[PDB]
RNA sequence: GGUCAAGAUGGUAAGGGCCCACGGUGGAUGCCUCGGCACCCGAGCCGAUGAAGGACGUGGCUACCUGCGAUAAGCCAGGGGGAGCCGGUAGCGGGCGUGGAUCCCUGGAUGUCCGAAUGGGGGAACCCGGCCGGCGGGAACGCCGGUCACCGCGCUUUUGCGCGGGGGGAACCUGGGGAACUGAAACAUCUCAGUACCCAGAGGAGAGGAAAGAGAAAUCGACUCCCUGAGUAGCGGCGAGCGAAAGGGGACCAGCCUAAACCGUCCGGCUUGUCCGGGCGGGGUCGUGGGGCCCUCGGACACCGAAUCCCCAGCCUAGCCGAAGCUGUUGGGAAGCAGCGCCAGAGAGGGUGAAAGCCCCGUAGGCGAAAGGUGGGGGGAUAGGUGAGGGUACCCGAGUACCCCGUGGUUCGUGGAGCCAUGGGGGAAUCUGGGCGGACCACCGCCUAAGGCUAAGUACUCCGGGUGACCGAUAGCGCACCAGUACCGUGAGGGAAAGGUGAAAAGAACCCCGGGAGGGGAGUGAAAUAGAGCCUGAAACCGUGGGCUUACAAGCAGUCACGGCCCCGCAAGGGGUUGUGGCGUGCCUAUUGAAGCAUGAGCCGGCGACUCACGGUCGUGGGCGAGCUUAAGCCGUUGAGGCGGAGGCGUAGGGAAACCGAGUCCGAACAGGGCGCAAAGUCCGCGGCCGUGGACCCGAAACCGGGCGAGCUAGCCCUGGCC
RNA sequence: CAGGCGGUAGGGGAGCGUUCCCGAUGCCGAUGAAGGCCGACCCGCGAGGCGGCUGGAGGUAAGGGAAGUGCGAAUGCCGGCAUGAGUAACGAUAAAGAGGGUGAGAAUCCCUCUCGCCGUAAGCCCAAGGGUUCCUACGCAAUGGUCGUCAGCGUAGGGUU
RNA sequence: CGGUGAAAUUGAACUGGCCGUGAAGAUGCGGCCUACCCGUGGCAGGACGAAAAGACCCCGUGGAGCUUUACUGCAGCCUG
């Protein structure tokens, strides 16, 4: 939780939370970590605005704060995350590694 | 974890206040905050004055000398020496330079009890020194510059 | 049952008094912080390439806090970097980006107008102008532009071309000039003190810095700062007081130079021969020679104070990894209780809905890294310039040394008063020279003056980092965040307050009285007596209800007693409430003396005052009797203590001393006083305690320094008007 | 058994909480840190436990060490909150009364009609100095010394060449 | 009557007269005489009324402003 941080878009665990359920991280800051897990919102119940419905109640609140998230989940969900042995010519790959392992490939999935 | 201050050592008296109940510290105004007051002594001092005096140690700073570093036989045979050869140099540990006033000046002959000289070469030598220097059994010398 | 005479008691509050319940205004406040403050290390120069420091601008849509400035939420290039950003605004309305977008750094570009300002003026942040370029309606106008003080400074006297400075800066710093208080319980010498303050100025640190020194031993050897040197040596209405220096311990250790006629060279000289003037030099004194003549000479180790250059450039800010748990479980929660499985050259800490080594943290673990901006090291090279022997008539570091008085320094206040230092008048010596040790004279000794340069060790704190028997929102910087701004003053100048809703915004659709606020519901949620000034949220004061109590009463208060109520009560009885009675001058300060009519006192709350550093000094708790250790060098998450033996206290003292010495000065006196008598202290601490320091705390008239104002007021000057 | 025990100044002794330092964090704790609110067991007291309610997280000592500390009280310091008081006061004795209007409400706004006081000023005018505001449109919880649907008040927009 | 809504001083006070008394001019202590609960519009006597820690003073080896041929110097003038 700091300029740098964990998983992005990811997906990933609820660990101390209420869900547990993992899932789609729709967006996650820089620095307050501030991530939204699409995992327990609300309503905001609406201005009564024809911004929303003329008759409205927004839906969608999905604002996720605690950061106890298990984030990462290869064959293996609770892992921390490795770096680099590089091993190609110019090879960042901080991909996630560790029991099982996720790299979020560019490929099939984020 | 334990051994608290034997004793009494820790505070005695950081008393704090005046009483208790009360309160107040000391007299009457006379001696109030800014009343760190007649000090040391007031009739005392005209005292001080009181008297014209003999003694004067004028204008200056550079004086000679003639060593006078009281030292002691009795010390010495007593328990601390080498009945022949000391030496003003071989006093150190001797409790006659290791004080302060002339440390290195000159160690005479506190000739005292039994023979009351110096069997050693060096300087200080009593009169009654010289002589019981002679019946002890000593070889005491003195050069200059 | 009715009539009358008599007596005794009862309830009936407009309000008020003690008690209990339940509110409100007020913030104590417990804790809690992106905030101070304290110490230590790191760091230490800004500016005309017109800076520090501000005026007016720009952010599609912005008063403001931000960053840029007219190419203005920024353009350029390189260093860094993982995937999100269009600063604090989240909202509107639109976006850029894994063909390294946000952003961290280093060097880039215009870089508005003010501000040293300088092209000129000017109430700065705004109006003027002269030169070449440009565009426009051409000339006139007017913009971008490049443009044009002043200073002194050296160069071609003609470039007046080509430089310099100036302008800053919290504290440290050098010199310039330089004060009353208070003390001396007055106070004129004296004192604070060469302190405060005005100034000028070099820095990043200057200061000082190789000896006409010390000091007297046939000794030392730059300068600076620390410990010690004695607070003695001493300076003095010898009074308050003030107070050294060599040495020793320590730290840090380069030394280097120029006119100094003589050389010759030379150009100018005057005027010519043989004087001076100024350039090159050898000479360019380190602890003494230098030059010129004669002879012995001589044919590779030394670097600067950056001489200087290349580097591992230390960092600057971006870097990187990086140790091990889940199941359960009481919970709105768990990181918690429980189960088993886990890490560790890294159990420093914070952060993840209540207290984790194994969850968040690029930390302690260790390692990391760059082509810019800075150098000591280690080494090189660059190396100016140093680096011989005697002989001989001498000429060759300052224009004033020196001596009279008039003065500064210095531990020196006028004195027998020295040395350096200068304001007056005098007024010279080249190493047989000349000041210096002792006022001065005779000695020995000392050093080599009247020029020049700089490193290194103590100071200082703007700025960065870190640690705190250093602070919690009235203490801390006043200042914890749109406080040096609000706001008072003419200016100078003074100089607040206000920190927290909650775990996360889910912070309130919607219905209902109402103009609105605001009020009842629904949903929030774990709570909303957690609801927006909204945590914890007490005292004071005002309020709604309930209990007792009250209209022949004289009393701070009260309070001892008891009786009537009502209360928990098993009783014992315990509560609150009081009518009857007994006895009762309120507290603080300063008082012979107080109820005070003497005083302080409006009520609540938070602040609110005998300390610290040394000297000492007496105690007494503790180590050895000789006992103890500063300044430092060194090891030091914890940083672990160790060593450092210049000393000061003891260890006989007696004296004005010479000295003598346990003895002793008087003294010619065997008479007294200091003893001898150890009857060892010496050190660490804790503590009663003075002396200096503001030393229980806030309190005055005022004296002194530097600035601030004639839109204050009186005057005077200039200039209109009105009677 | 003494034997005594009013007693400021003042001197001696002995305890008390109080926020920190070790706390050799022991931990205690969401079945509450803490402060708070109330109470007929502890203390010779300064204080203590303990019980009950609040209250959201700390807090801390067995033994000892370190101190900005314990306060009516100083016409105290800072902030609240009271008091005469719902009396004194509204800024000029240059007076006003009506009708209709607009409004959630109009003594206190708008028109219009009666009426008094200025007029040599309560005139206009330039200038100074103020620097918003002026206007037009909405609004009034603050502000006018109550009003108030009025404004020189608040919100927005336009306004001097 | 209605809109409004302050300001010093003060322990708190539930505060009669007396004759007395007391630090010597008292509601508040003694003995006693009257008098119930409350408030408004008034009247000024006390509560030494408020007001300002007396400018009357004294006192403080206090301060400050003239002064004078008190004390010492500074200035400027005169002058070997």
């Amino acid at each position: 939780m700091r300029v740098k941080m964990h998983v992005k878009k990811g997906d990933t665990v609820l660990v101390a939370s209420g869900k547990y359920k993992g899932r789609v991280g729709k967006v996650k800051e820089v620095l307050p970590k501030k991530y939204a897990v699409i995992v327990e919102g609300v309503n905001i119940v609406k201005k009564a605005v024809r911004v929303s419905p003329k008759y409205p109640q927004g839906g969608f609140i999905e604002k996720e704060a605690p950061l106890h998230a298990s984030k990462v989940r290869p064959i293996c969900p609770a892992c921390g995350k490795p770096t680099r042995v590089r091993k190609k010519f110019l090879e960042n790959g901080k991909k996630i590694r560790v029991c099982a392992k996720c790299g979020g490939a560019l490929d099939t999935e984020e | 974890l334990r051994p608290n201050p034997g004793a009494n050592k820790r505070r005695k008296r950081v008393g704090r206040g005046p009483g208790s109940g009360h309160g107040k510290t000391a007299t009457r105004g006379h001696k109030g905050q800014k009343s760190r007051s007649g000090g040391l002594k007031d009739p005392r001092r005209f005292e001080g004055g009181r008297s014209t005096t003999l003694m004067r140690l004028p204008k200056r700073g550079m004086q000679g000398q003639v060593p006078g570093e009281i030292k002691r036989p009795r010390y010495q045979g007593v328990n601390l020496k080498d009945l022949a050869r000391f030496e003003g140099e071989v006093t150190p540990e001797l409790l006659v330079r290791a004080g302060l006033l002339k440390k290195g000046y000159r160690l005479k002959i506190l000739g005292e009890g039994e023979a009351k000289p110096l069997k050693v070469v060096a300087h200080a030598f009593s009169k009654s020194a010289l002589e019981k220097l002679k019946a002890a059994g000593g070889e005491p010398v003195l050069l200059e510059a």
